[PDB]
């Protein structure tokens, strides 16, 4: 009949079915289940994928890939690529916007549930990147 | 006369005569480079119109990014991209 | 995610009075030399 | 292994690449990789 597939886990997954208060740094780069309710949820930002400029004086459009680390399970060097504003020649370059291309982006925070929690102490939470 | 040359003619126009005895090999001056950022990628060009200096880089490649100070774009995504980022 | 600033400028008003020792007062006394100069009746200059 | 330290970075990375000063190798192939070149 080009965006590449994503993966979704279910199921039971033994020592790794946590609670933000059960969460430490033992669990670091672990794959971990985590219940629990929540509490604050940030605004909806789009994050900036790929840039797309056009040059008017040779009449051609460039574009720039951007990542950052949350994107990636493997670290990277981290290349910094600025903001094109000129091209390899000099030629001023406009920002192209409908051309470009933006990822929704997320950050919830998790506190343990309240009926799941001890009821006295102060509750531990956890932040999600989604 | 080659010998009655002074420390008053010094930085003046001099009209002197003699014979000439050795011709170099042509060596290859830049007078306009483009110059890219090592890790930053921002691009810059240099225009060099003046030659006169010997034993000298009366103009050279800048120590740190331009990209920073100029700060031309409104995103601007502490980033240092060090001594001499700077690629021909 | 927005371009540039531009920065340009055109002349409006007279300004100060030229001084000779101004860059830009030499480049156009030059300028004139390179355009006016005649050897015997030529512009020599300019034809080279 | 030591963790006593409060509001201190007793161990850190290291300031400059450790490559040169070990030598490790025959070829070695003025080249500075720069300050705080280590990535975790
Ligand atoms: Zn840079």
């Amino acid at each position: 009949p080009r965006h590449p597939w994503k993966l979704s886990f279910k199921g039971s997954f033994g020592a790794h079915a946590l609670s933000p208060r059960t969460l430490t740094a033992q669990h670091l780069n672990k794959l971990v289940s985590v219940e629990g309710i929540v509490t604050k949820t940030s605004l909806v930002r789009p994050k900036l994928i790929r840039s797309v400029h056009y040059a008017a004086k040779t009449g051609r459009f460039h574009y720039r890939d951007y990542t950052d680390a949350t994107t990636t399970l493997t670290t990277r060097i981290p290349t910094p690529a600025i903001y094109p504003t000129e091209d390899t020649e000099g030629n001023k370059l406009t920002t192209e916007y409908g051309y470009s291309t933006f990822i929704d982006h997320q950050r919830i925070t998790v506190q343990e549930m309240p009926e799941m929690a001890p009821a006295g102490q102060l509750p531990r939470s956890i932040d999600v990147i989604l | 006369p080659l010998r009655d040359l002074d420390s008053e003619h010094v930085s003046k126009i001099v009209r002197l005569s003699g014979i000439i005895i050795s011709t170099s090999v042509l060596s290859s001056r830049a007078t306009y480079l483009s110059i890219m950022c090592r890790n930053c990628r921002h691009t810059t060009s240099i225009t060099i119109n003046n030659f006169n200096s010997i034993t000298g880089n009366t103009v050279s490649l800048p120590r740190s990014c331009l990209s920073t100070i100029e700060s031309e774009s409104s995103m601007a995504n502490k980033k240092n991209c060090g001594p001499d980022p700077y690629i021909i | 995610s927005f371009d540039r600033p531009e920065i340009y400028s055109a002349p409006v008003l007279q300004g100060e009075s030229p001084n000779d020792d101004d860059n830009t007062e030499i480049i156009k006394s030059f300028k004139n030399f390179i355009l006016e100069f005649r050897l015997d009746s030529q512009f020599i200059y300019r034809d080279q």
